C-alpha cells in the first residue's frame, strides 16, 4: 500500500499570507493525486484531481504541483475561509490512500493559559469514582503540556484531553486534562497537582490542592 | 450543488453485528460512474473503504480492514449504492460517505454525502451524572475564576450543555467528548467569569442527553466551609 | 500503469 506523508501537520499562518502544504508518496505514482478540503462539521471538497489540475469553481488561488514522489498543494494567498484541514489522496493504485492531513491554522502572538484545577465533587465521590480536572484556559500555540502529580508522583496513563476548536474571537485554545481514580486510591492521597508547560509560560505553572482543604 | 449523495441506514450496532447503508444520488447519469465509500473515524482522518465499477458493478475493490466482511453493490434502476457491512467491530465506527468518482478512469472522489454514522458498541443507554467544578476559593479578588460541570459517564453521543439557559455565552468552554475504556462517554463545559459575581450570580448549567431522557440543571456555586 | 478499472464494457 502507497504511504502519503503530509507535512506539516499544522501550517500556521494568516490571512494573505502564501501556504505550501506537501505530501510525499512511498513510490512513483505518476501524477494520480488529488486534493481535499475539510471544515468541521463539513464533507470533504475536491480541490484539485490527476495531473494537477483545478476543478471547476475553485478559486485560482489555489494550485498543485509536482509529479511522482513529491506534491505541493499552493494557496498564494490565504483568505479566511480557507482555514480548514487539507488531505491529498493517490488514485494511482488500490487501495486508495490518504495522507493524515494538514490543518492550516490562525498564527496569532503568543498567548499563555490561566490554569484551573478542580477536585471532585463530594457527590462522585459517593459514587465510588474520583475525576480531577485541569483546565487550560485560552493559550496559543496549541502544543501544551500537562503533567499530573499526586503527593509528587508523576502519573502516566490515568488521564485523557480535550481541546477545543480555535476560538472564533481570539484564536486562542482551551483544553481539559481529567485524571480519573478509584475512590479508594483517591482517598489514601493528600496533594494533588497539575503541572502546565507552555512557551507562553517561562516555567511551568503548577496548580494544586489538598484533599480536606476549602 | 446539483450533484446530491443522501446516505441512510447508519446507526447503533452491536459488535458481531450487521448493517446495511444504502446512498440514493441525483443529478447526474448513475449509471456512467463508478462510485465509493469513504469512511472517517471520530478525530481521525480519512479512510477509503471499496469501490464499484461503472456500468453494472461487476468490478470491486475493498480496504485489507473491510475484505470479507463488507460487500459493495449498485441498483443503477434506483440510483443508489450499498453497502453491506457484517461482523463489525468497534473500530468500523466511522461516519461513511458515498462519493461519486470523478472520472471514467479514476475512483478519486469529486462529490460526497453528508455522511451516516455507524456506532459500534456493546454499550447500553444511559443517562450521565453530572458533577459540579465548584470555583476556587482562592479565586483572585477582582480577578476572573472559572468553574464548570462534568458530564460524566453517558451513551450515545451526544449530550448538549448550556449555561443559564442559554444566556451565559461569553468565556463559555464546552469541550468535545472523550470515549472511556468503560465504553461511556464524558466531557466538561467551563466558564470564565468575575471572581466578584461569585457569591451573587447564580451559574446553572443545563445538561440534556436526549437518548436517555436525560435533562439535568446543575447549580455550580462555591464549595461551603 | 494502476492496478484497477473504474468503466467496465
Amino acid at each position: 500500500d502507497i504511504v502519503l506523508t503530509q507535512s506539516p501537520a499544522t501550517l500556521s499562518l494568516s490571512p494573505g499570507e502564501r501556504a505550501t502544504l506537501s505530501c510525499m508518496t512511498s513510490t512513483d505514482i505518476d501524477d494520480d493525486m488529488n486534493w481535499y478540503q475539510q471544515k468541521p462539521g463539513q464533507a470533504p471538497r475536491l480541490l484539485i484531481s490527476e495531473g494537477n489540475t483545478l476543478r471547476p469553481g475553485v478559486p485560482a488561488r489555489f494550485s498543485g504541483s509536482g509529479s511522482g514522489t513529491d506534491f505541493t498543494l499552493t494557496i498564494s494567498s490565504l483568505e479566511p475561509e480557507d482555514f480548514a484541514v487539507y488531505y491529498c489522496l493517490q488514485s494511482f493504485n488500490v487501495p486508495l490512500t490518504f495522507g493524515q492531513g494538514t490543518k492550516v491554522e490562525i498564527k496569532r502572538t503568543v498567548a499563555a493559559p490561566s490554569v484551573f484545577i478542580f477536585p471532585p465533587s463530594d457527590s462522585q465521590l459517593k459514587s465510588g469514582t474520583a475525576s480531577v480536572v485541569c483546565l487550560l484556559n485560552n493559550f496559543y500555540p496549541r502544543e501544551a503540556k500537562v503533567q499530573w502529580k499526586v503527593d509528587n508522583a508523576l502519573q502516566s496513563g490515568n488521564s485523557q484531553e480535550s481541546v477545543t476548536e480555535q476560538d472564533s474571537k481570539d484564536s486562542t485554545y482551551s483544553l481539559s486534562s481529567t485524571l480519573t481514580l478509584s475512590k479508594a486510591d483517591y482517598e489514601k492521597h493528600k496533594v494533588y497537582a497539575c503541572e502546565v508547560t507552555h512557551q507562553g509560560l517561562s516555567s511551568p505553572v503548577t496548580k494544586s490542592f489538598n484533599r480536606g482543604e476549602c | 450543488s446539483e450533484v446530491q449523495l443522501v446516505e441512510s441506514g447508519g446507526g447503533l450496532v452491536q459488535p458481531g453485528g450487521s448493517l446495511r447503508l444504502s446512498c440514493v444520488t441525483s443529478g447526474f447519469t448513475f449509471r456512467k460512474f463508478g462510485m465509493s465509500w469513504v469512511r472517517q473515524a471520530p478525530g481521525k482522518g480519512l479512510e477509503w473503504v471499496a469501490s464499484i465499477s461503472t456500468p453494472r458493478g461487476s468490478t470491486t475493490y475493498y480496504s485489507d480492514s473491510v475484505k470479507g466482511r463488507f460487500t459493495i453493490s449498485r441498483d443503477n434502476s434506483k440510483n443508489t449504492l450499498y453497502l453491506q457491512m457484517n461482523s463489525l467491530r468497534a473500530e468500523d465506527t466511522a461516519v461513511y460517505y458515498c462519493t461519486r468518482g470523478y472520472s471514467s478512469t479514476s475512483y478519486a472522489m469529486d462529490y460526497w454525502g453528508q455522511g451516516t454514522l455507524v456506532t459500534v458498541s456493546s454499550a447500553s443507554t444511559k443517562g450521565p451524572s453530572v458533577f459540579p467544578l465548584a470555583p476556587s476559593s482562592k479565586s483572585t479578588s477582582g480577578g476572573t475564576a472559572a468553574l464548570g460541570c462534568l458530564v460524566k459517564d453517558y451513551f450515545p453521543e451526544p449530550v448538549t450543555v448550556s449555561w443559564n439557559s442559554g444566556a451565559l455565552t461569553s468565556g463559555v468552554h464546552t469541550f468535545p467528548a472523550v470515549l472511556q475504556s468503560s465504553g461511556l462517554y464524558s466531557l466538561s463545559s467551563v466558564v470564565t467569569v468575575p471572581s466578584s459575581s461569585l457569591g451573587t450570580q447564580t451559574y446553572i448549567c443545563n445538561v440534556n442527553h436526549k437518548p436517555s431522557n436525560t435533562k439535568v440543571d446543575k447549580k455550580v456555586e462555591p464549595k461551603s466551609c | 500503469k494502476g492496478n484497477y478499472v473504474v468503466t467496465t464494457h
